[PDB]
RNA sequence: GAUAAACGCUGAAAGCAUCUAAGUGUGAAGCCCACCUCAAGAUGAGAUUUCCCAUUUCUUUAAGAAAGUAAGACCCCUGAG
RNA sequence: GCACCUCGAUGUCGGCUCGUCGCAUCCUGGGGCUGUAGUCGGUCCCAAGGGUUGGGCUGUUCGCCCAUUAAAGCGGCACGC
């Protein structure tokens, strides 16, 4: 037993960012987004305490899907009785309920009682604008 | 149309066109020959 | 857009002018007090709160009387909505009479059915028997529970469990008269429902 | 690129303009508008007015020709528009026009009604013929096909709406 | 330990590994356990061990 | 309303032709609505209207304990739609 | 065909009740060709939304026969239970 920083779950300071969408594909956002959220870009690391951050997202309705996938990457549900596939979506998700594509960033977390808790902390907006203006969030440029 | 896997003229205006991931068969001189690859 | 509440009392029979029978049930009314004005500025759609009896002034609340008390009536038992109405046309305390529906004569009828306790697996769903002679033992059972290969049972498999309870609409009767002196329409055919129950009547959306 | 190489003559009463990527035409009867790439160049030197464009890609020569033939469209509506003309033959087939409105007894117990958009008319000289004017070519074909579609011809007597120069063949059947 | 160095190393520009081919090219030691704490605490230090290990890979 | 097979309009690569790469349409009991029902334990637990306003102990005043109440609900009794 | 599998013990095919899925489609729906005049048809492409009868003779899987119907589909689910 020796000495390395077990943090504890009050000494965290969290932040709050705003991530642009326009024109940048899934899998990246979603990379860096998800990467945040954990608390990792921090050397204060546990995989315990929610070392996370705050992201909020504005412009989903301009997120690129690159070549095809515009009418192909058919998601899917099924609702637990017999013949109940329900294929209703496509890319049609880019225009109604572009929040909905709270989907390709829950994928790439853990699926603990923490993947439940960092996830609550995106708040993804289809317009522009925030209505969190009281909690003073800073901008992140993606060159990644 | 006639739909086979495989396709080749038929007549001397016979024409061979892509229009989608597919290969046609055009013909003024009959109906008889529009001819599909599936 | 055109909405009445009311009773259910019974059955009859008329004689129309031809000289017709038609098999007749009988709805009451009252006057008709409007509750509340719903917008699309405070709830984001538009309705419009109706209710129809008088109970005594012993069987209510202070948040009851107070919700009243912007109409200036007695508090009213059955309260409701109705939607897809253009307002104008609507104040505060109006009464919405048995006027309105005199050559309607195209109409839902929205009752509350009846209840009849646990009952078998038929006189739910009508699912027949098995042979009551020939050395069987199947004579009223709800069947078999499924294929072996899932090691499960799927969901909707009906069993027993409540007769009624449920609402239900009929569309597209007929109004027969229009009694403004006795506060009662008189409608074509069935009305799902108990007697003193509710029943809402509606001009019907398939035109 | 044989096309995409070809002379836009510009006659009397051409008046372009330039915004962004919008090159709009005037003139004496349309103001047609558009939109297209940042790989094509506009030109100057009074009227004639031709294209040179960034190369060395693959295609080279796709949206060259194009554009070329598009223009071209866009001149000649412009000056003078375009006919394309139809028939009513299946003896007792008719056409009427009350302002804009098509009736077409072609043997149904209809019916039939068609209307039209701004820039069209319906010109009927006789009980047969129709006529179709206007500004663009794909509008005016547009309606021509829609006209068609109500009852193409027939292989065996060759009833129906044509063009003016349809080589609709026969098929001499027998009585059974 | 390496997630902490690679947070703290990508804080001062450095990638999550090359300061460790900039270390052995200048000829530090540290075990991973220090180069940890000293990655949380002292960042006057861990400046100091990245800009050296940065002065030693731009040959 | 967007599609399937099919039919086109305009147009080049390939001075012609050509439903297609740029762009622009018609198109089925099928897909998504429209018809009836359930539905905020939708732990992302939503929204509106109306009603009710303060003793003791100090533990050391902290989102402390303890006690009689307001709006209101329940226990018990006569019952059935 | 082989013998991995179940011998301190796993019941045979039809019928009754109850269904569910696939699509190489029986009817209804949309199309292309014709050695398609019309009424009928032949073949091929899309399409699984719903529907698919009572009897007579055999223990029957098979079948044959009578009378109807828009039609009296082929299969998987321990040759479903
Ligand atoms: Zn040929």
């Amino acid at each position: 037993m020796r000495t390395t920083y077990m943090a504890k779950a009050g000494e965290v300071e969290r932040k709050w960012y705003v991530v642009d969408a326009t024109d940048v594909p899934l899998g990246r956002l979603s990379a860096v987004v998800a990467s945040v959220l954990r608390g990792k870009n921090k050397p204060t690391f546990t995989p315990h305490v929610d070392t996370g951050d705050f992201v909020i997202v504005i412009n989903a309705d301009k997120v690129k899907l690159t070549g095809k996938k515009a009418t192909d990457k058919i998601y899917y549900r099924h609702s637990m009785y017999p013949g109940g596939l329900k294929s209703v979506t496509a890319g049609e998700l880019r225009d109604k309920n572009s929040r909905r594509l709270e989907t390709s960033v829950k994928g790439m977390l853990p699926k603990n009682t923490l993947g439940r808790k960092q996830f609550t902390k995106l708040n993804v907006y289809g317009g522009a604008e925030h209505p969190h203006a009281a909690q003073q969030p800073e901008v992140l440029d993606i060159t990644n | 149309m006639k739909v086979r896997p495989s396709v080749k003229p038929m007549c001397e205006h016979c024409k061979v066109i892509r229009r989608k991931g597919r290969v046609m068969v055009i013909c003024p001189a009959n109906p008889k020959h529009k001819q599909r690859q599936g | 857009t055109k909405g009445i509440l009311g009773k259910k009392v019974g059955m009859t029979q008329i004689f129309t002018e031809s000289g017709e029978l038609i098999p007749v049930t009988v709805v009451e009314a009252t006057p008709n007090v409007v509750l509340q004005v719903k917008t699309v500025e405070t709830d984001g759609y538009e309705a419009i709160q109706v209710g129809y009896q008088d109970k005594r002034e012993v069987l209510s609340n202070k948040p009851a009387k107070g919700h009243v008390a912007k109409a200036n009536t007695a508090p009213k038992r059955f309260i409701k909505e109705f939607k897809n109405v253009e307002l104008g046309e609507y104040e505060v305390g109006k009464e919405i009479k048995v006027d309105v529906f005199q050559a309607g004569d195209v109409v839902d009828v929205t009752g509350t059915t009846k209840g009849k306790g646990f009952q078998g697996a038929i006189k739910r769903h009508g699912q027949s028997r098995g042979p009551m002679s020939h050395g069987s033992r199947y004579h009223r059972r709800p069947g078999s529970m499924g294929p072996v290969a899932p090691n499960r049972v799927f969901k909707n498999k009906r069993l027993a469990g409540r007769m009624g309870g449920d609402r239900v609409t009929i569309q597209n009767l007929e109004v027969v008269k229009v009694d403004v002196e006795r506060n009662v329409i008189l409608i074509k055919g069935n009305i799902p429902g108990a007697k003193k129950s509710l029943i809402t009547i509606k001009s019907a959306v398939k035109a | 690129s044989r096309i995409g190489n070809k002379v836009v003559v510009l006659p009397a009463g051409v008046e372009i303009k330039q915004d962004g990527n919008n090159i709009t035409v005037k003139g004496p009867k349309g103001e047609l508008t558009r939109e297209f790439s940042s790989d094509i160049k506009m030109n100057i030197e009074g009227n004639e007015v031709t294209f040179t464009r960034p190369n060395d890609s693959k295609e080279m020569k796709t949206i060259h020709g194009t554009t070329r033939a598009n223009f071209n469209n866009m001149v000649v509506g412009v000056s003078e528009g375009f006919q394309k003309a139809l028939e009513l033959i299946g003896v007792g087939y008719r056409a009427q026009v009350q302002g804009n409105k098509l009736t077409l007894n072609v043997g149904y117990s209809h019916p039939v009604e068609m209307t039209a958009p701004e820039g069209v008319t319906f010109e009927v000289p006789a009980n047969t013929q129709v006529i179709v004017k206007g500004i663009n070519k794909e509008v005016v074909g547009e309606l021509a096909a829609n006209i068609r579609g109500v009852r193409p011809p027939e292989p065996y007597k060759g009833k129906g709406i044509r063009y003016v120069g349809e080589f609709v063949r026969r098929k001499e059947g027998k009585t059974g | 330990w390496i997630a902490r160095i690679n947070a703290a190393a990508r804080m001062n520009g450095l990638s999550y590994s090359k300061l460790m081919h900039g270390l052995k090219l200048a000829e530090i030691d540290i075990n991973r356990k220090m180069l940890a704490d000293l990655a949380v605490n002292d960042a006057a230090a861990f400046t100091a061990l990245a800009e050296q290990a940065k002065d030693a890979l731009s040959k």
